[PDB]
């Protein structure tokens, strides 16, 4: 009889998973504040590592990576690209990007200033996009001056990265698109991809003549749902899966998606994830971590994958709610606390 | 060299404190007489915690025998172990107490207790250091209660930083003598809350029921109860009177288990309690299971009904410290809900290397549950019964009482289980 | 990855290794306290003992 | 050379006072009588050895040492063990009983009765001294003796000897071996009043040295003799430099110089390596760069914690054995691409390495096996603090409901003291925290 409590009363995967576990007969919930528990389904913020693995003869199990937010914040991110040798400056599929922290307050106001100058006196596409982890607050403008001047306006630490001008579109619509891959990563530090991704689509004709409208920009569930007046037209919640992305590629592309975009997003989430391996690892620990992780891709004209960001606390999609917090239990919870397929995964194998 | 003064008054006072001399006296090689015969050293390194060192070589347990009448001292003189008590630690008088506290409080006690104290402070003076004494008594008589508690409230004026210490039996309708034992009760108990640091809540009622259902007697006698108190007794001190990695007097382990000063009434057990299949081993895992069922709880208070504030546990013999230290784990892992989280570990284990006479491995429990408060429920309830019509009195205001002494008594108990009862929320 | 101030003798050697630069209460206020808790503790014996006198 | 003054306060600092001085004796080459045959200079001497040894004409070697406890048990083994002979009577303090794991009856009602014999016992030792550099203070966090009684050692010997050192090796709380709820208050409490009175503090959790025994010595349940046996290799590792010709970590001053930068940090992690089962067939000898990489390993902290998710202010290495500074630099270089070691900003990114070519000694029949080469490595990161954090949680738990406060309060003690002593435990972890987080 394993015990565990519930400190994230927010979280929908894992208050299916508390529910899934409950379901098992073999797993009992405690009260948010004992300590005498086998799993945490921790909270986001400040969650007391220090505080786990501390219990006689309790084996200890949380849900989140102590140090994964390094490449969960945006400001973060971009520093562990450029500055570690895995990932280089030269990373080929992520954009350029810079740290900027608003006159308010290292600052990469100037290294930016540079490149775009370039662009700008280059003819070449100069178009940016400023965006922070503080954001429901995003700007897409052409002009340096409206993105520096943009960050100063607010307090908080921002980014500005190369727009994507020619994204790649469905058609019919002509809309832009981003994929989501969710990537659990067990106690012994497997990388398992889900073979389940989502598109949230843009039911608006993409425009790259104003970016003003930022409807037809940005896929974000929510911006669609509420700004966007084609919403549901094309597909269910501006939501497609797999199977449709995968058919359409071959009839119009005549090609896969394994072989077109999952390969260059299984490559990404390895480079990721073994780059911090040795700063977050719990092999040797006196508790285990797992963590379940969102990967934002951006698809170019060309069929190339870009890293747009990592989401360290993802919602899933409604549809796959039920088979993906099962997998969370069967790989993640009971391989540390079995219970008295063809996996749904995919293990990125890789040297430890 | 921390000495402890034994007390035992009253009929159940005597007759479970004699039984209690003969198990330990046994379990440390002394023989009637007094004279050692062991073949451990182990059996003399605390010997002097319980026993003076007289000519000789002779051992005599620093006991003193206090009753109203000499019938039941007189027996145990002429027990098994009668001749091992020094003869002048026997303090007796010839009225009785009529199964009245007020007889034991105010006036027959009253003329006696002076005498008591005399041989007290004679023992005292003699010890090189003093842990605190220990009082074996029932709370349902007249002597044992009435009396014990004055002699506890004088002992306490004149050693205020000593710690005290009582073995309780307290009193069942199932098993009673007379129908004013909850008037002595109820009056006892609040002087318990005052002046005692931990009290051994041994409910009659408990020691009936196990020894009916559990080890199948048809027909319990007081001396099958106390059968039950002698071991458990013994299993509580065998920890003060053995060594090991403990190194705890009675301050020590009363700061471990009273978090507040009136909570300090604890539930006894013992384990294993088998009926004559009794040369079976018994394991570890059936150490821990039975030692915290509630029918080893010898206090008939249902544990799942309250929460723990503190529990410690004394396991006997040659066993794995190992595989006791999974298991106590196992049971606070398997129950966690059942211990307050505001008192982090909140469960202390011991180990002693030397088991009861007869019996391979053996535990004892001693926990400090808010579920206790369901003993002075009984009680109270009982006590209202009567006192709402006033039954019974005239034997206690003929010895000087007033009825608001009574009433004072009911809310002194009723606050004592509000008071445990916000700490089980 | 420098190796600075080198200290060598017969029963073994220290160094310094640089991998990269950077970027009371008196004794009168103690007997007060250690006197003040003791008065405390002869307050509280003494409501203890006008207590058990009543 | 100048004298180091050892001070063994309760149980936990006796038994461990006990076992460090056996290991000194085998170390140094003293018999259980106190004689020293390599010793040449008879009833005299200043070798670096006599910094924690006196001499007597009679060629004995006395340790300069003093054990204090409020109830006679444990110095009583002292008094009748092999090592009986080291020590004089005025040595060994005893009380007559103990302070019930209570802080307040330690500090107060027993400390009061017993701190000037204290001093003056010290003081006697003190008069031996041409120069004396300061004390080492062995004790418990959660023992009543440990933690209340120490605390006012300490504010007493920093006003009889104000210019003189402080260091402390303390045993932190572990449920598994300990038996007393209260020990989160004693601990919070003696940190609290000892904070500014040492200088420099080596806590020893206990949790860490019971692993340590289950997992590498193959212990099942580990007994005080396996933890101090252990903690006194530690230990000396750490004092070696005192007692040894070398030129790092030569007086007591210097540990506060090379690990402690700022004054209230002054808990530095230990990590030791290896250590080896004696009852293995055979171990396969440890490289240096094999033990040294272990130096980086949680499981061989003395204090259980991730240094990856803080920022070091110091670090030294202090090998004994078979081990050159070559072996010392590729190891550490093969580290610094291999492991996460964050610097905060205003200090250097270095390692100040001693090597002793002698081994480590183990004590003959004991459970460690001996080795060709040991590393210990004293770094000063603000991971350390979970520990606080830890004992800090558990702390409000009890003190949220008043939970045994009563017994504190009846020993003379103030309830406020409490949430003074908790208010700077909350300053202390927000130290580490502005050092440490960004
Ligand atoms: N590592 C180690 N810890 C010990 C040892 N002895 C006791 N402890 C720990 O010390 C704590 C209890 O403090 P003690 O030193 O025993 O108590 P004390 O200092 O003698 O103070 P008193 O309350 O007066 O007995 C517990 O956490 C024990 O686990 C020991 O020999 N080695
Ligand atoms: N460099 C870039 N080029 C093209 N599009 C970009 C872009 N950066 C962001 N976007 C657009 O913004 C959307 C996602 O924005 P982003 O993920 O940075 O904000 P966010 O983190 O608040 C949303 P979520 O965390 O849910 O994925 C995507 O749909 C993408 O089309
Ligand atoms: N367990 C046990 N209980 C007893 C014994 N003798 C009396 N009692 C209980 O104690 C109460 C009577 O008190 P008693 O000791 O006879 O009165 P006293 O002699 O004036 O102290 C009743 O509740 C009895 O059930 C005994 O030998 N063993
Ligand atoms: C509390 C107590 N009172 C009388 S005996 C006793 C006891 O045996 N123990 C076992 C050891 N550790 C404890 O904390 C208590
Ligand atoms: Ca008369
Ligand atoms: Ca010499
Ligand atoms: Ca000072
Ligand atoms: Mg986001
Ligand atoms: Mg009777
Ligand atoms: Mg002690």
């Amino acid at each position: 009889m394993y015990t565990f409590v519930v400190r994230d009363e927010n979280s929908s995967v894992y208050a299916e998973v508390s529910r899934l576990l409950l379901a098992t007969g073999q797993w009992k919930r405690l009260r948010k504040d004992n300590p005498r528990f086998n799993l945490m389904l921790g909270e986001r913020n400040r969650l007391p590592f220090g505080r786990l693995g501390h219990e006689p003869g309790l084996v200890q199990l949380v849900n989140y990576y102590r140090g994964a937010d390094k490449l969960c914040r945006k400001a973060s991110l971009v520093k562990l690209i450029k500055t570690s040798p895995e990932l280089s400056e030269s990373c080929t599929w992520f954009p350029e990007s810079y740290v900027i922290y608003p006159t308010n307050l290292t600052d990469e106001r100037e290294v930016f200033l540079a490149a775009y100058n370039r662009r700008r006196e280059g003819r070449e596409g100069n178009v940016w996009i400023a965006k922070s982890s503080a954001g429901a607050g995003i700007l897409i403008s052409s002009e340096a001056s409206e993105l520096l001047d943009f960050i100063d306006e607010q307090g908080q630490v921002h980014v500005i990265q190369k727009y994507l001008e020619k994204p790649l579109l469905l058609e019919p619509g002509h809309r832009k698109f981003d994929i989501r891959s969710w990537v659990l990563v067990d106690h012994l530090y497997n990388i398992y991809l889900y073979r389940e991704g989502v598109l949230r689509t843009s039911s608006e004709p993409y425009n790259s003549a104003n970016f003003q409208d930022k409807t037809c920009h940005l896929t974000n569930h929510c911006i669609q749902k509420e700004y966007s007046k084609n919403y549901g037209r094309y597909e269910e919640g501006n939501e497609m899966f797999f199977e449709e992305f995968n058919q359409y590629l071959m009839d119009a592309l005549n090609t896969t998606l394994e072989n077109s975009i999952l390969l260059q997003i299984k490559h990404i989430i390895r480079s990721c994830l073994m780059c911090i391996e040795p700063a977050i690892s719990t092999k040797h620990l006196h508790y285990q971590s797992f963590q379940l992780f969102g990967f934002d891709f951006m698809v170019d004209e060309e069929l190339k994958v870009w890293l747009i960001e990592v989401n360290g606390a993802p919602a899933c999609a409604q549809k796959l709610y039920a088979e993906l917090c099962q997998g969370i239990v069967d790989v993640a919870i009971s391989s540390v606390f079995p219970l008295a397929p063809t996996s749904i995964f995919i293990k990125l194998h890789h040297h430890h | 060299m921390r000495e402890i003064v034994h007390i035992q008054a009253g009929q159940c006072g005597n007759q479970i404190g004699a039984k209690f001399w003969e198990v330990i006296s046994d379990e440390h090689g002394i023989d009637p007489t007094g004279s050692y015969h062991g073949d451990s050293d182990l059996q003399l390194e605390r010997i002097n915690v319980y026993y003076n060192e007289a000519t000789g070589n002779k051992y005599v347990p620093r006991a003193i025998l206090v009753d109203l009448e000499p019938g039941t001292m007189d027996s145990v003189r002429s027990g098994p172990f009668g001749q091992i008590f020094r003869p002048d630690n026997f303090v007796f008088g010839q009225s009785g107490a009529g199964n009245n506290w007020a007889k034991g409080h105010y006036t027959e006690g009253a003329e006696l207790v002076d005498s008591v104290l005399d041989v007290v402070r004679k023992e005292s003076e003699s010890c090189d250091c003093l842990q605190g004494f220990q009082l074996t008594h029932s709370l349902g008589g007249g002597t044992g209660s009435g009396m014990g508690t004055l002699l506890i409230s004088k002992i306490r004026e004149e050693y205020p930083d000593r710690i005290m210490n009582t073995f309780s039996v307290m009193p069942s309708p199932k098993v009673s003598d007379t129908v004013v034992e909850p008037y002595n009760a109820t009056l006892s108990v609040h002087q318990l809350v005052e002046n005692t640091d931990e009290t051994y809540c041994i409910d009659n009622e408990a020691l009936y029921d196990i020894c009916f259902r559990t080890l199948k007697l048809t027909t319990p006698t007081y001396g099958d109860l106390n059968h039950l108190v002698s071991a458990t007794m013994s299993g509580v001190t065998t920890c003060l009177r053995f060594p090991g990695q403990l190194n705890a007097d009675l301050r020590k382990l009363a700061v471990n288990m009273v978090p507040f000063p009136r909570l300090h009434f604890f539930m006894p057990g013992f384990a294993p309690l088998t009926s004559r299949q009794q040369y079976r081993a018994l394991t570890v895992p059936e150490l821990t299971q039975q030692m915290f069922d509630s029918k080893n709880m010898m206090a008939a208070c249902d544990p799942r009904h309250g929460r723990y504030l503190t529990v410690a546990a004394i396991f006997r013999g040659r066993m794995s410290m190992k595989e006791v230290d999974e298991q106590m784990l196992n049971v606070q892992n398997k129950n966690s809900s059942y211990f307050v989280e505001w008192i982090p570990n909140n469960v202390k284990t011991a180990v002693c290397d030397i088991p009861p006479r007869g019996l391979k491995m053996s535990a004892t429990f001693i926990g400090n549950s808010t579920a206790i408060q369901e003993l002075f429920k009984r009680i109270s309830e009982q006590f209202t019964a009567m006192f709402r019509r006033k039954a019974f009195l005239h034997w206690y205001t003929g010895e000087g009482m007033d009825e608001m002494e009574f009433t004072e008594a009911e809310s002194n108990m009723n606050d004592l289980v509000s008071e445990y009862q916000q700490y089980q929320d | 990855m420098e190796v600075i101030e080198l200290n060598k003798c017969t029963s073994g050697q220290s160094f310094e290794v640089i991998l990269k630069p950077p970027s009371d209460p008196s004794l009168e206020e103690i007997q007060k306290k250690l006197e003040a808790a003791e008065e405390r503790r002869k307050y509280q014996e003494a409501e203890l003992l006008k207590h058990l006198a009543e | 050379m100048r004298e180091c003054i050892s001070i063994h306060v309760g149980q936990a600092g006796v038994q461990i006072g006990n076992a460090c001085w056996e290991l000194y004796c085998l170390e140094h080459g003293i018999q259980p009588d106190g004689q020293m045959p390599s010793d040449k200079t008879i009833g005299g001497g200043d070798d670096s050895f006599n910094t924690f040894f006196s001499e007597t004409g009679a060629g004995k070697h006395v340790p300069r040492a003093v054990f204090v406890d409020l109830e006679p048990t444990v110095i009583d083994e002292v008094r009748t063990g092999t090592y009986r002979q080291l020590f004089h009577p005025e040595q060994l303090i005893t009380g007559k009983e103990d302070a019930a794991n209570n802080y307040a009856r330690g500090h107060y009602t027993i400390g009061k009765e017993i701190i000037d014999l204290v001093l003056d016992r010290i003081r006697k030792l003190a008069d031996q001294c041409t120069g004396l550099q300061g004390f080492l203070v062995f004790h418990s966090f959660g023992g009543g003796t440990g933690s209340g009684f120490t605390s006012l050692l300490m504010e007493r010997l920093s006003v009889d000897y104000g210019k003189k050192s402080k260091l402390e090796f303390s045993i932190y709380p572990a449920p598994q071996v300990s038996t007393a709820v209260v020990e989160p208050y004693n601990s919070i409490l003696t940190t609290h009043t000892t904070l500014e009175h040492s200088d420099c503090a080596f806590m020893v959790d206990n949790e860490a040295i019971y692993d340590i025994c289950r997992r590498n010595l193959d212990i099942e349940r580990p007994t005080y003799t396996n933890l101090n046996r252990l903690i006194s290799q530690i230990v000396s590792s750490i004092t070696a430099s005192l007692r040894f010709d070398g030129a790092l970590n030569v007086d007591l001053t210097e540990f506060q110089t090379n690990l402690v930068p700022y004054p209230r940090i002054h808990f530095p992690l230990a990590t030791y390596a290896p250590v080896i089962s004696a009852e293995k067939a055979y171990h396969e000898q440890l490289s240096v760069a094999e033990i040294t990489n272990a130096c980086f390993e949680p499981a061989n902290q003395m204090v259980k914690c991730d240094p990856r998710h803080g920022k070091y202010m110091a670090c030294c290495l202090l090998y004994r054995g078979d081990v050159v500074p070559k072996d010392v630099n590729a190891a550490i270089a093969t580290i610094k691409t291999k492991r996460s070691i964050q610097f905060v900003d205003w200090c250097p990114t270095g390692f100040k390495v001693g090597i002793n070519y002698q081994p480590p000694t183990v004590v003959p029949g004991g459970d460690l096996a001996k080795v060709q080469r040991a590393v210990c490595m004293l770094s000063n990161t603000t991971a350390i603090a979970e520990a606080w954090a830890r004992l800090d949680h558990k702390f409000d738990l009890m003190y949220a409901k008043r939970a045994f406060v009563h017994w504190y309060v009846g020993e003379g003690m103030e309830e406020g003291e409490f949430s003074e002593a908790r208010e700077d435990m909350a300053a202390l972890e927000k130290d580490y925290e502005e050092v440490g987080v960004d």
